[PDB]
């Protein structure tokens, strides 16, 4: 129900890159937020805890931030290994909702 | 079964070999069968303790007892448990039973578990006190209002509005079982000891307010002990 | 003359009841204009005069053991009876005995002379 | 837990009468139906009364002559009793404290107060 | 009404000494008895009920004893906190009467 | 590490109705506030949601899908369902089965079954 | 509860100060706790003046005791009434429950309304009288017999063949509903005032 | 209602106008109504005998009366009988009805037939005994124990689990119903008369021994007259 946008829906990417990815909500998040990351074939692994934490078992190449309706993600020093689908959710209020997602294509 | 008669200012077993005529048996109206709170024996009221005074056990059929009227109960409890497969558990209460008329804290308990036994039935025999029916088996629905009863010789919106604290069960029938008190949608508080329902009802100060009141979709389940709140301490 | 329980007694008998004394209309009579079901209790708090609650409580406490025995024995299911039955025995063991003055049975006044 | 909060002792000019009061400092007393008991001159206790804590009914020592006005207030957390035509050799601390009848409950009043007459 | 009496006036005992203090009621009342005690200036604090009993938080060398017209109570090896004045008190409904009352000396 | 499983209905007729279940091998789901839940990836598509459970015996809908949605469990044996009336092809999707990862605080579900998918025919 | 001794040919309260033994109570089968028919008091007959006489109360559970047979009824009553929404109104009798074995005109009523309150209630408190039962409230189904219980100390296929008048009602509860007789499977006949029993029956001299 | 007293080593009617006191009843538990075992009267116990023994008809509602304890019955009969549509027939018992607690023997029939009636109803006006409660109908499931009952004014594990007996009924409620013993899913026997419980547990000398045991993808059923056991003589 309540608006999730994300962005950039897609990024060029290259090793080494610092990727930033981000996610807006139409209501007040307050942090309640959490980051996925997604490879087909795969569930989308969390990636981001409480708007800021990386997930335990999470490269600690993976940063996020924010309060309120803005969240980001980013990567630190990228890998190749790093392309994936990104999402995110809130949890402050329900129904679910989600990001509209973004993919990164290196080249 | 003797019964007390009361006389000289003090109590007396009727089961003697004179019917002595000092007191006269005039009518119907001097035989009682009262009711008494198990709690006024200074009985444990906690909820773990209420679960540990009850068998638990498949067994003869339940009956129940006509009893006399008698005093108002502090904590007596609602049970809506269920066996682990969403299978009902303790018959339904039988009809025209309701809950005792006067407990002024009615605890009442929901959720799953095991929930051992067909009649549970109390560990002392103590009676449930069921409106004016004695039982010896634990009823759905109705309050339980454990007590005892003695047979003796004689010579205001609170009275039914009070009624405090309702919890989520974790298993059920053993000691293992643990009970979660909810308000305003959250699920807090173990019930561990030592809480009186007023203990519970003071803690309605967290809601919105000290503490708690969550910022997410819904519960966190903070433990009983801020120090008792367990606040952020869900896990 | 018997002992008091040695559980703590709570002399405060706040108390229920369903008695009602008297009927000042007869509307409270008819169930039509009757009271909800609750409104037949009333209500009052016993003191423990002369001891006798610390004794009730026991009272009740050997009356668990004597009352389930024979709750046991029954085939009713709710025994919505007994002390009728005890009045009945109490009758019972006051009456059909040999009773002329000697005995002690009758309330036998004093002769006229 | 139950404390029986009062004022301070004081002095009062003969033929006095006080209304003595105590607040309990918690929800236990609504059903305890509070003793009053008093040691005059330090000697050994007196039974006073008692009042119910739902009616305010009362009972007090018949040899408690002249008695004391006894009331209650559940809405306050408060009981009362109310001295009479008091003289110096009435001097006695005065307690709201509760004698249970047995241990499963009681309550105490530790405030000390006495009232004195000059 | 009920009356009652306590002895010895006072007892004087060395600290660790056991003492005893008895008294009587009128009338057998079936052992709705209690005791107290209090410190010189302090609220008298219920030490034992129903004749042979003891509140909770009472230090074991107290012993509640006997019934009716006759009963006593005994302490152990006797320490300095526990000198002070003692009642009696009959709980067979109302008046509560008290004894006469006794209270402990220091060797 | 909880070996979430999937298990549901085959192919079904659209107009049809379907049954999809999952289990928690790896976890007693005992623990008070256990929330579980259901989301979907139509063709590829982000998270979307289907529905929650608690053990504390709580149930949540996507409310648009909440009219032909059910939610059933049977905790003896660590079981959770869902039905859905009137599926049709709209209702094809990649399904996952969750758990509370973090479990406690700010959701955080996270944690994922072994996915599964239906189709109509 | 006054019992009434038959002695020196007046009824006598057994609340007095002196169970004289001019009358003695050799047994328990000198106990009788006979009922009486309601219209025997000169009470009306009229259908609606049933309705008018019944409470239509949600309320208190309801209560049989145990009496002693009684006078033959007129007039009596069975109920199938439903609300709008066609929920059972009324509890179904019990087990056990049977209509008055005398009434000569049981009366029938049919059809939906909103049938006010749970248990009905007598609003004179009389007792439905149900065989051996008398009750506080209306069973569905069986002949429900208005009357009150007395009790005294005491000292042929046409019997329960008559029965006359069946009716559907518009509406429930009140007294605004409508009580029509049926016929031939026709629905006519109002019932509102001063028919007998007997003056509706002669009405079949149209069919 | 007639009681005996005894007295003088003999029972005697209650039924006098006049009450003399040589014997007291000092206590309401001198008053027995002790239930007794129909077929120590010599009753026969043959299972068509018992069918003999019942009214099948529809009638006026059942009754069942509180008794007391009293002698074992040595037969005693469960009922499975339905109506040839397979509709239920006899009324099943009341809650709290177990079968009676000494049957030695219980029978228990099961198969269709017109069953006639919804209350049967016992010729000789006997009562079911049903545990506690003597019965003037049929109930279905437990253990029927035939008696009367005679009201009194008074001055291991074989116990319950002895019972042998199960057999298929062809018809039902009439005198050309059939009945056949059924052991090791073999139905066989029509019982003839005269078989003791112990006779019929005689023939289970055949069980996987002497003879019998069918060969096939189930029972054949002998007729019973080797020549009782009818061996090959299933037509
Ligand atoms: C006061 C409040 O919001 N309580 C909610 C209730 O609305 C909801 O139906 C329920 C679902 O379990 O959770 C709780
Ligand atoms: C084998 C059998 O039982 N048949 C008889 C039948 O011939 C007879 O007409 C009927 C009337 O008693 O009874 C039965
Ligand atoms: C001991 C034995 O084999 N008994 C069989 C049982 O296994 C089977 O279920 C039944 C089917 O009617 O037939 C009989």
């Amino acid at each position: 129900d309540i608006v999730m946008t994300q962005s950039p829906l897609s990024l060029s990417t290259s090793v080494g890159d610092r990727v930033s990815l981000t996610c807006k909500a139409s209501q007040n998040v307050g942090t309640a937020v959490a980051w996925y990351q997604q490879k087909p074939g795969q569930s989308p692994k969390l990636l981001i805890y409480s708007a800021s934490n990386r997930y335990t078992g999470v490269p600690d190449r993976f940063t996020g931030s924010g309060s309120g309706t803005d969240f980001t993600l980013t990567i630190s020093n990228m890998q190749s290994e790093d392309l994936a689908d990104y999402f995110c959710q809130q949890y402050s209020s329900y129904p679910l909702t989600f990001g509209a997602g973004t993919k990164l294509e290196l080249r | 079964i003797p019964l007390g008669v009361i006389h000289n200012s003090t109590l007396q077993v009727s089961d003697v070999d004179k019917l002595v005529c000092r007191d006269k048996l005039s009518s119907t109206n001097q035989l009682r069968s009262v009711g008494l709170n198990l709690e006024g024996n200074g009985v444990a009221t906690d909820v773990p303790s209420a679960t540990k005074r009850w068998g638990f056990r498949s067994g003869v059929p339940p009956k129940v007892v006509n009893y006399e009227a008698g005093e108002w109960a502090e904590n007596c409890y609602n049970l809506e448990i269920k066996k682990p497969d969403g299978s009902e558990c303790l018959p339904a209460a039988p009809d025209g039973i309701r809950g005792f008329p006067r407990c002024r804290y009615v605890h009442k308990v929901s959720g799953t578990g095991p929930c051992a036994g067909d009649f549970a039935f109390h560990k002392e025999g103590a009676f449930f006190l069921y409106d004016r029916l004695a039982s010896t088996v634990i009823y759905r629905g109705t309050t339980f209002a454990e007590g005892v009863v003695a047979f003796l010789i004689l010579p205001p919106s609170s009275g039914y509005y009070s009624t405090t604290i309702r919890y989520q069960a974790t298993g059920f029938g053993t000691n293992e079982t643990e009970y979660l008190f909810e308000v305003d949608n959250l699920t807090y508080v173990q019930l561990e000891s030592r809480f009186t329902p007023q203990f519970l009802l003071q803690l309605n100060e967290t809601i919105y307010t000290s503490g708690k009141r969550s910022n997410t979709t819904g519960k966190l389940i903070w433990k009983v002990n801020r120090k008792i709140r367990s606040e952020e301490l869900s896990f | 003359a018997i002992v008091n329980a040695q559980p703590k007694c709570n002399p405060n008998l706040h108390y229920w009841t369903t008695q009602d004394e008297g009927a000042a209309i007869g509307l409270a009579w008819i169930p039509y204009f009757g009271p909800a079901a609750e409104g037949i209790y009333t209500e009052g708090l016993m003191h423990n005069q002369d001891g006798l609650i610390c004794g009730l409580r026991q009272l009740a406490n050997e009356t668990t053991q004597a009352l389930q025995l024979f709750l046991r024995a029954t085939t009713e299911l709710r025994t919505f009876s007994i002390l009728n039955r005890k009045a009945i025995d109490f009758l019972l063991q006051r009456w059909g005995g040999t009773c002329h003055i000697l005995g002690p049975d009758c309330c036998i006044e004093p002769h006229d002379w | 837990e139950v404390q029986l909060q009062e004022s301070g002792p004081e002095l009062e000019m003969p033929g006095a009468s006080v209304k003595i009061s105590c607040k309990a400092s918690g929800s236990s007393f609504t059903g305890f139906s509070m003793n009053w008991v008093k040691q005059s001159n330090g000697k050994s206790l007196e039974w006073i009364g008692n009042i119910d804590t739902y009616y305010g009914g009362t009972t007090y020592n018949q040899k408690f002559k002249g008695k004391a006005t006894l009331t209650v207030d559940k809405s306050s957390s408060t009981a009362y009793m109310q001295l009479k035509s008091l003289t110096s050799e009435d001097s006695a601390v005065y307690y709201c404290a509760r004698s249970a009848y047995y241990g499963s409950t009681f309550a105490y009043w530790g405030q000390g107060t006495l009232v004195t007459v000059s | 009404d009920i009356q009652m009496t306590q002895s010895p006036a006072s007892l004087s005992a060395s600290v660790g000494e056991t003492v005893t203090i008895t008294c009587r009621a009128s009338e057998n009342i079936y052992s709705y008895l209690a005791w107290y005690q209090q410190k010189q200036g302090k609220s008298p604090q219920l030490l034992v009920y129903n004749a042979k009993t003891l509140i909770e938080g009472v230090p074991s060398r107290f012993s509640g004893s006997g019934s009716g017209t006759q009963f006593s109570l005994k302490i152990n090896s006797l320490q300095p906190e526990d000198f002070g004045s003692y009642f009696c008190q009959h709980h067979f409904g109302t008046p509560f009467t008290f004894g006469s009352g006794t209270e402990l000396e220091i060797k | 590490d909880v070996k979430l499983l999937e298990s549901g209905g085959g192919l079904v007729q659209p107009g049809g109705s379907l049954k999809l279940s999952c289990a928690a091998s790896g976890f007693s789901l005992s623990t008070s506030g256990v929330g579980v839940g259901w989301f979907r990836q139509p063709s590829g598509k982000g998270l979307e949601w289907l529905a929650l459970i608690w053990w504390d015996d709580d149930k949540y809908y996507n409310p648009s899908l909440k009219s032909q949605l059910s939610i059933s469990k049977d905790f003896s044996r660590n079981q959770v369902f869902l039905k859905i009336s009137n599926v049709d092809i709209a209702d094809t999707a990649t399904y996952y089965c969750a758990r509370r990862d973090p479990f406690g605080y700010d959701n955080a579900m996270g944690y994922w079954g072994q996915g599964t998918s239906v189709t109509v025919s």
